[PDB]
């Protein structure tokens, strides 16, 4: 409370459990490599309360995405919208399967 | 032929396979598993 700051950003995602402790600067994982990336010297924090009541339901939730296929890693604070599939080989292949 | 195995032995007998005289390109290694720990402490995955 007692330190001014010039901006803050307020970034926000559901995630599981494990992925929360893979969320720090200078981690490794599919959402740390291909999701989501802190910069090392990040100036901040995180924060994480568990949620079974509004992501959860009888019969499922499948809303939810994540990306484990990916040409690079993801450079700090990078947005990677996009549906590519992910070569495999030396296929142009663009399809399921 | 070590990605490929069906008996990768028991932590008590880790089995411990040389690779000696080729060529690494570790894109058969990343192909080859939906990896779940790429830590490397003496080097940068990336540049492998
Ligand atoms: C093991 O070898 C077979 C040989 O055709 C290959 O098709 C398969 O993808 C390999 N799988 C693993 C898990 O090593």
């Amino acid at each position: 409370n007692d330190l001014c700051f010039t901006n803050v950003y307020a970034d926000s995602f559901v995630i599981k459990g494990n992925e929360v402790s893979q969320i720090a600067p200078g981690q490794t994982g599919n959402i740390a490599d291909y999701n989501y990336k802190l910069p090392d010297d990040f100036t901040g924090c995180v924060i994480a309360w568990n949620s079974n009541k509004l992501d959860s339901k009888h019969s499922g939730n499948y809303d939810y995405w994540y990306r484990l296929f990916r040409k690079s890693k993801l450079k700090p604070f990078e947005r990677d919208i996009s549906t590519e599939i992910y070569q495999a080989g030396n296929k142009p292949c663009k399809g399921k399967g | 032929e070590v990605f490929n195995a069906t008996r990768f032995a028991s932590v008590y007998a880790w089995n411990r396979k040389r690779i000696s005289n080729c060529v690494a390109d570790y894109s058969v290694l990343y192909n080859f598993a939906p990896f779940f720990a790429f830590k490397c402490y003496g080097v940068s995955p990336t540049k492998l």
